[PDB]
């Protein structure tokens, strides 16, 4: 795969994304009851979810144009979510199709202070879809190259220049070569590809 | 306007030194009170006393740096100091600003703050759409610079109030071969007094690579 | 299929590495026994519904019909897997026995995640034998592969006690190699041991620089 | 001799570090002596942990949560707290933001403990540094706590002006924010006749029962002049 | 939010639980003073559009450094319009025109989407 | 020749005025990676500098085998196409930090203008040659020039500390 155009976004998305950056806003309602709510347009997402607690509530609205970028689905987010704390939080989610998404959850001697401690560790130590790796561009570059009636030729292949720097990792991900890979944080090289190819860098 | 923008020692020390436009002169120190006073009896209700809800968009003023109270509708606040120092009653030294875009009335007496002299435009004209000063003023000229704005025809702008007036460079205006050329409150005594003592003597500086003049 | 049938993908990427690595070693190994297909690899060390078990994995290997005649005395070696994600002090007596008797002289235990302060603290305990420890996410792409990285090579202490008089060097003027360095490690140097490095070069074609490893 | 006095600023400071942003302002009376002493109203907790205000006073060891400052000052209840810094009941963002704050100084309940908590003795020496170094410009006079007041009222609210980014960091080269000669002999001659003040002091101070040498005025203007080092 | 102080002690308001009745309550930790919820509405977080109108005193029109454009507002059919960017000092933001007229004081855009 | 030139900024004047009337109507999208407003820039500044490129062109190849500036460029002993350029047709926009002359009076460049204009005429684009700039043009342009003569200024030691090191 070189002048794969989809094959690079492929991997664009798969090297991160936190729940922090898809999320419009957050609120914590009282709502004590577990089978229905003091809000409208929640009511249905109650109903169709008993079928195929703490009275404390917890409501995230998250993106529509958002979750189409960075690709992601309420089914996976929460299924993040719901595997990050466990067994001691439930939580629950409407479907794609709505107008409006949403994430409610409750816990499992003061809760308005423990729930707001997991407020944060909600949008900053919980990933979705690596570290240190922001924004990530495509380009097409200009590769000379045996055609195989011998001449060298134009052969232009795709490539994600990243924006950030972390190495061991990026390194052993599907559909990249890790022979041609390359930071110019030649530090890191050296540690990575032992002193020669440091230098080399 | 303030400074010259060529004249300045080249390597070492280069922009930490500056040397004045022609036009440039620095304020000295007036008083205070003259003005605090002059204003608390004209709009001023004092700061001492203040309700946020029963005053919404009060324009708070600040007189040197503090705070002396709000008033109510200014716009003529302002244009009463304003012609108040045209008369010669508020020294043309003191600085005046008022920042609709934010609801707030600048005083300044301080010593220390360069400023420029410029021509007064005011729509004031019963007779078409200008320059408050005349070919008459100028053919006069017992009739010194001191008169020049005792009578309002020029005012001294410095660097902060200079921010909310709109100046038009060439007075009049404002063939294939002279410079292309592209609300006002004044206008330019002269743009080639932007130059300071050094550049002055410079021959067609506005044909020469910057660096060079 | 889930987020695990990758998790196999990779746990088979760094096997073939380990294989790779001990013949560069000084090994014997088949370029087959390198190239197991992902594919007849699942069938062979997987359970019931598709999970892998590494107990199954661990191997021997030993000194070619070459090996043994620069290097005499090159033991042999013995790399192992282990299906416990966090391998502590106590299923390490398990390894630290398991040679010690068997009289090998190299230990490569390959850790998933990580191995307990209390364990490793009995590696250089079993002398002249000697035992490394290779983490699992870092053997998923083996690093001589990279570009940039030129060919490295020992050197007998015959080959070496040349290199000096050849050069008139007192071991001290030689270009080093830090014992913890990536490469280092792969082909396993020891304080005293030299390496011939051979690259291209934009100006002769190709040098050759040597390192001694402190 | 060219930036300019009793402004407020305020400034973003970088990702590494304590603090989120924070808003100064250099303060020197006009006239009279004149102290080089800054006011800086911080903000801790970076944009994400769980972001409390606090400003240093002159003289001051460690830091003040903003709302013992009030108390200290002659503001003893909440919301008339906010009342200062907020100017819109209808602005729950920045309210909210103060909320933690109050829970710091939810502590102290009054002017007495207000001026201690700032280490009878301790007590005293607080007002000191509210009347005479605490954003001392406006005055140092007395009855004038309300002022100052609404002031770093003004500030802690151009803090968070930025915070919730509706006002930009200050521009820190914008030339509108010169001691010539005349004012140079003032700074210059004050140094000088307050060693010939406190030198007719010893004269004074021996007489069991003339003397002003006039040359520390003449001699001392002169060294200066000469040179080219101002200060004595 | 729009959340409240107190009569007696003007203070902050702390929230609290009628545990027997299920349902909510603020307070006071200074006094005693305690009311009913007001909205089942605690605290929000809102991770912009407020701010880009700012403060437009009738006296918008006599700020000399503003720009003039002949337009004609959707209501009042002038001709004397000034105009703006957006003040939310984002360096992400947009570039629409916001339109004051001298015979109103609305704030017609020039958007389209 | 020196019309054809003239009317290759009035044209180029308005594919600006242009992409500004379809960017104050938010009619544009934002290319991948960049700000909707720098976005902005990014094509203003393509358009003047593409403008101002064949606006010297225009007298490169008017000025015959006989100019004594030609032939001085030709021989290989001084100066180059961008001489000619700034001297006979357009001197060029001028820039500081890399970005056409600031907002340094709150929206504006100099007092001389209405607030907002992010136009050329304002942002720093000297139209004019040397042979025959305006206050603003002239101003900018030393803004620009003044970021050149500072490094010249303080690149100049620190780049012979870097050289000492690399000596010892
Ligand atoms: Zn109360
Ligand atoms: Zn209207």
């Amino acid at each position: 795969i070189a002048l794969d155009i989809e094959k690079a976004k492929v991997i664009q998305s798969s090297i991160y994304t936190t729940l922090k950056n898809v999320t419009s806003a957050t609120e914590i309602y009282y709502d004590p009851d577990p089978t229905s709510t003091v809000i409208e347009e929640d009511f249905d997402t109650v109903e169709a979810y008993f079928s195929i607690q703490s009275p404390w509530l917890l409501r995230l609205e998250l993106d529509r144009a958002r979750m189409l970028d960075k690709q992601l689905t309420m089914n996976q987010v929460a299924d993040k979510i719901s595997e990050v704390f466990s067994d001691d939080l439930f939580v629950m989610w409407s479907e794609d199709n709505a107008d409006k998404l949403i994430i409610r959850c409750r816990v499992i001697a003061e809760e308005d202070q423990m729930l707001k401690r997991i407020e944060a560790h909600m949008l900053d130590l919980i990933a979705l879809r690596i570290p240190g790796i922001s924004k990530v561009y495509m380009v097409k570059h200009k590769v000379s190259v045996p055609d195989e009636s011998g001449e060298y030729k134009n052969e232009e292949l795709w490539a994600l220049e990243t924006d950030g720097i972390n190495l061991a990792e990026v390194m052993a991900v599907p559909g990249v070569d890790s022979s041609r890979t390359y930071s110019n944080s030649f530090v890191e090289i050296l540690s990575v590809l032992g002193i020669e190819a440091t230098r080399s860098s | 306007g303030l400074v010259c923008p060529a004249e300045t020692p080249e390597g070492q020390a280069c922009g930490l030194v500056k040397n004045l436009s022609l036009l440039s002169g620095i304020s000295i120190g007036s008083p205070s009170e003259p003005i605090i006073n002059f204003l608390e009896e004209w709009g001023m209700e004092p700061l001492e006393d203040y309700d946020p809800a029963q005053h919404t968009k009060s324009t708070r003023i600040f007189v040197n740096g503090v705070w002396t109270g709000i008033h109510r509708d200014p716009s003529m606040l302002v244009s009463t100091m304003r012609d108040l120092r045209r008369s010669g009653a508020i020294s043309p030294e003191v600085s005046i600003i008022r920042d609709i875009r934010e609801r707030e009335f600048k005083i300044f007496t301080d010593v220390g703050r360069v400023y420029r002299p410029l021509f007064i435009v005011e729509d004031d004209e019963s007779k078409d759409n200008e320059l408050r000063i005349t070919k008459e003023h100028i053919r006069k000229i017992v009739y010194g610079w001191s008169s020049l704005v005792t009578s309002g025809v020029i005012e001294y702008v410095d660097g902060e109030e200079e921010e909310t007036i709109m100046i038009a460079m060439t007075p009049e205006d404002l063939d294939t071969a002279k410079r292309i050329k592209p609300t006002f409150t004044h206008c330019e005594i002269h743009p080639s007094m932007i130059l300071g003592v050094a550049a002055s003597i410079i021959p067609f500086p506005d044909h020469n690579q910057s660096p060079r003049n | 299929m889930e987020d695990n049938n990758r998790i196999i993908s990779r746990l088979w990427r760094s096997f073939r590495t380990v294989k790779e690595m001990a013949a560069d070693r000084g090994y014997f190994i088949s370029q087959e026994e390198m190239d197991q297909s992902l594919e007849e690899f699942r069938s062979k060390i997987c359970d019931s519904m598709g999970n892998p078990q590494r107990k199954l994995m661990s191997f021997l290997a030993n000194p070619t019909p070459e090996a043994l005649e620069k290097y005499s005395d090159l033991g042999t070696l013995w790399v192992e897997f282990c299906d416990e994600p966090s391998v502590g002090i106590k299923t390490m007596r398990n390894f630290c026995l398991r040679i010690q008797e068997k009289n090998f002289s190299t230990g490569i235990f390959i850790y998933q995640n990580n191995i307990t302060p209390s364990a490793n603290k009995m590696i250089p305990t079993v002398s002249p034998a000697i035992i490394e420890t290779f983490q699992e996410s870092d053997l998923v792409v083996n690093i001589t592969h990279h570009e940039l990285v030129p060919k490295h090579i020992r050197l007998s202490d015959g080959e070496k006690s040349q290199l000096l008089q050849r050069y008139k060097l007192k071991e001290s003027q030689l270009p080093r190699i830090q014992r913890e360095d990536p490469v280092a490690r792969y082909l396993g140097l020891k304080r005293g041991q030299v390496v011939k490095i051979i690259r291209r070069s934009e100006t002769s074609g190709r040098y050759a620089s040597y390192r001694i490893c402190l | 001799q060219e930036s300019a006095a009793n402004i407020v600023q305020v400034f973003k400071k970088a990702a590494p570090s304590p603090i989120s942003h924070v808003a100064e302002i250099r303060s020197a009376l006009e006239k009279g002596s004149r102290l080089i002493s800054t006011m800086q109203i911080k903000l801790y907790g970076r944009e994400d942990k769980g972001r409390t205000i606090k400003a240093t006073l002159p003289y001051v060891k460690q830091d003040i949560p903003i709302v013992i400052v009030f108390r200290a000052l002659g503001v003893v209840p909440d919301g008339e707290i906010l009342q200062h810094i907020c100017y819109d009941e209808n602005d729950w963002q920045m309210l909210e933001m103060l909320k933690p704050c109050i829970e710091e100084g939810f502590v102290i309940q009054d002017k007495e403990v207000a001026l201690d908590f700032i280490g009878e003795k301790r007590i005293q020496y607080a007002k000191d540094i509210l009347q005479k170094e605490l954003l001392p410009h406006i005055t140092q006079e007395e009855g004038f706590e309300t002022r100052k007041t609404f002031f770093l009222g003004y500030m802690v609210n151009r803090l968070l002006l930025c915070a919730l980014e509706r006002k930009d960091q200050d521009d820190r080269d914008h030339f509108g924010k010169l001691d010539l000669a005349g004012p140079l002999l003032a700074n210059l001659f004050r140094i000088l006749f307050r060693k010939l003040t406190r030198e007719i002091y010893r004269y004074m101070q021996r007489c069991i029962e003339l003397a002003v040498k006039s040359t520390t005025i003449t001699s001392g203007l002169k060294y200066s002049l000469a040179t080219g080092n101002w200060g004595e | 939010a729009s959340f409240r102080f107190c009569l007696e002690c003007n203070n902050m308001l702390y929230p609290k639980e009628d545990k027997e009745n299920q349902r909510l309550l603020y307070s006071c930790r200074n006094c005693d003073y305690t009311e009913l919820a007001e909205d089942p509405k605690v605290y929000r977080h809102e991770l912009t559009n407020i701010g880009e109108t700012a403060g437009i005193v009738d006296d918008i029109g006599q700020d000399p450094t503003l720009p003039r454009s002949d337009k004609e507002c959707p209501e009042c059919h002038s001709r004397d319009c000034v105009f703006f960017q957006s003040q939310q000092r984002r360096k992400d933001t947009n570039m629409t025109l916001f339109y004051v007229c001298l015979n109103c004081k609305k704030t017609f855009r020039d958007e389209s989407e | 020749t020196m019309k054809e030139i003239t009317h290759a900024i009035s044209s180029a004047k308005e594919q600006v005025q242009e992409i500004i009337y379809k960017a104050q109507h938010n009619e544009l999208e934002l290319k991948p990676g960049m700000t909707l407003r720098e976005s902005f820039e990014g094509e203003v500044s393509r358009t003047l500098n593409d403008a101002r490129d064949s606006a010297g062109r225009s007298a490169e190849m008017n000025l015959k085998d006989l100019n004594n500036v030609k032939q001085m460029v030709s021989a290989g002993s001084k100066g180059s196409f961008i001489n000619i350029a700034q001297m006979s047709a357009c001197v060029g926009q001028q820039m500081v930090e890399g970005k056409r002359i600031a907002f340094g009076f709150a929206d504006r460049s100099l007092p001389h203008f209405t607030k907002d204009d992010f136009s050329p005429e304002s942002k720093g684009f000297v139209e004019n040659s040397y042979l025959r700039l305006t206050p603003q043009e002239f101003f900018f342009h030393a803004m620009a020039g003044r970021e050149g003569l500072i490094d010249t200024a303080v690149k100049t030691a620190e780049t012979g500390y870097i050289q000492r090191r690399l000596v010892k």
